[PDB]
């Protein structure tokens, strides 16, 4: 899964 | 509001305690109560709001993915029912957050900083709704997320430097939205790359505190770019 | 019971799904519903019950410790209030579990295996109540935990081999009770050591599956003995 | 903290 903040 | 009788300051204090205790549902309930007092949230308070609900909905999304995978393999009613249960609970958290933003955090955000922060959140929670949506409602949710994200981008580019961590986090997440939700992987790559490069070119203006902040998110931009190219 | 209208088999199935999704509150609610159907729990089902509530109360205990530490350092009402809130919620989970055991899991457990399992749980949940209790109620809770644990020990020694993982886990936890709750560190050391040695001397009777089970808990006995000596 | 199961 790609990173999010 | 079950938090309506508690002082605003006490709710902020207890949100910070809940965070130390990794009690993120409590944390989110406290910050909802704080928001419903009707005063604007400070930068620290916005972070407390965002952290609490990101943790809550994060756990629901992780659960939903596990159950959806199990559902897709099995394709009795139980797997579907329980996925639907988690899904409904996730949609209710997203509706709660969007309701706070719409009543009335966004309209009362009189700064670029605070309005971008809330508009990014709006895109995130529509994004999370999109992840579980499955029809003509899916398309409206997708467009609503894009519109929220793009408005935040427009403001952020006019009013914040390219190393601002909220601008950076916005672009990071909007980029993931393009890749994972909008089936626009080229857009996702172009946004992450341009964001990374423009931040790198601005690092020379930063104190040591700000440098750490911006480079932390630049790392995430590169991690995604490394996945996608 | 909010779970009263769901089939027993569906509740077990969903408990297993909740576990895969790390949804331990759901898991515990499902197993409570299963228990309230009034039929006995299988070995797997007892494990599902125990795992769910151990995770739930585990998170509450971890939170309570963080807040209690903060409280003791600060010694407004907020820290105390919020610790008390978590504490009350923890006591309610413990009361719920003890209520299931008392109505009517323990009396309907017609095997040594199942009765020891439930009596160990009873000692554990009284132990967790003891951790937060602070008076003459503390002494009654402590004695109730010891009595439950000791009855389970008596049965386990008569009816289970020294490598049985429920016997081993019982002794492990009873030992921690002595060390941490009862201020009887000598008792705790003697029980863990005797339990470890008698299990080691029995490993030669085990298949490869059972060997793995028993050695896993022997590891925990040694870890505690290494802390305490 | 000591181990329990
Ligand atoms: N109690 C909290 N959690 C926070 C409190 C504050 C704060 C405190 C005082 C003044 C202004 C703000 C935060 C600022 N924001 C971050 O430090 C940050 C946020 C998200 C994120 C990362 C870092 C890296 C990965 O994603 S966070
Ligand atoms: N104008 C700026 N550059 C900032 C101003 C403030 C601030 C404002 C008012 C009071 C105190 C501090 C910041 C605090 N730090 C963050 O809010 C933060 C948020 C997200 C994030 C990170 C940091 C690192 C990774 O992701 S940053
Ligand atoms: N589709 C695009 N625009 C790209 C196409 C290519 C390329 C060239 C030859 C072969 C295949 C692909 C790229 C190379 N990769 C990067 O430039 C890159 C990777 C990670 C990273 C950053 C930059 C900055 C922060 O973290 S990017
Ligand atoms: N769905 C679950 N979680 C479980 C299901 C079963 C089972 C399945 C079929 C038949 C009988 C039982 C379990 C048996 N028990 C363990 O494997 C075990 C339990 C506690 C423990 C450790 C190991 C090591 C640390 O503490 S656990
Ligand atoms: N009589 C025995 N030796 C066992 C019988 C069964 C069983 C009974 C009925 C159906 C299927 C299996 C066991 C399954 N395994 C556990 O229940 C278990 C529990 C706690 C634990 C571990 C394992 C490892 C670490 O902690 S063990
Ligand atoms: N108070 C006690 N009865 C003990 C006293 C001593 C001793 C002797 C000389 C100096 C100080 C202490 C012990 C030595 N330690 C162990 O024997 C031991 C440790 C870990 C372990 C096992 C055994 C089995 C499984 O894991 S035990
Ligand atoms: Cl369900
Ligand atoms: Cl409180
Ligand atoms: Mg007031
Ligand atoms: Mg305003
Ligand atoms: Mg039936
Ligand atoms: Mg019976």
């Amino acid at each position: 899964f790609p990173a999010t903040v | 509001g079950a938090m309506g009788s508690m002082e605003r300051a006490s709710l902020i204090q207890k949100a910070k305690l809940a965070e130390q205790a990794e009690r993120y549902e409590d944390m989110a309930a406290f910050m909802k109560g704080a928001v419903e007092k009707g005063e604007e949230l400070s930068c620290e308070e916005r972070n407390l709001l965002s952290v609490a609900y990101k943790n809550v909905v994060g756990g629901q999304r992780a659960a939903w993915r596990v159950l959806s995978s199990i559902e897709q393999k099995s394709n009795g009613p139980e797997v579907r029912e329980y996925r639907e249960k988690v899904e409904t609970e996730l949609q209710g958290v997203c509706d709660t957050v969007l309701g706070l933003l719409d009543s009335h955090l966004i309209k009362e955000a009189g700064d670029a900083e605070s309005r971008v922060f809330y508009l990014k959140m709006k895109g995130d929670y529509y994004r999370y709704l999109a992840e579980v949506a499955t029809g003509d409602d899916k398309k409206r949710i997708i467009d609503s997320a894009r519109s929220a994200y793009q408005e935040a981008m427009d403001i952020s580019k006019k009013e914040m430097p390219p190393t601002n961590p909220i601008r950076l986090g916005l672009a990071l997440n909007f980029s993931v939205f393009h890749y994972e939700i909008a089936n626009s992987p080229e857009e996702a790559i172009s946004l992450a790359k341009t964001t990374f490069d423009e931040a790198m070119a601005d690092l020379h203006t930063l104190s040591e505190d700000s440098y750490k902040d911006s480079t932390l998110i630049m790392q995430l931009l590169r991690d995604n770019l490394t996945l996608w190219t």
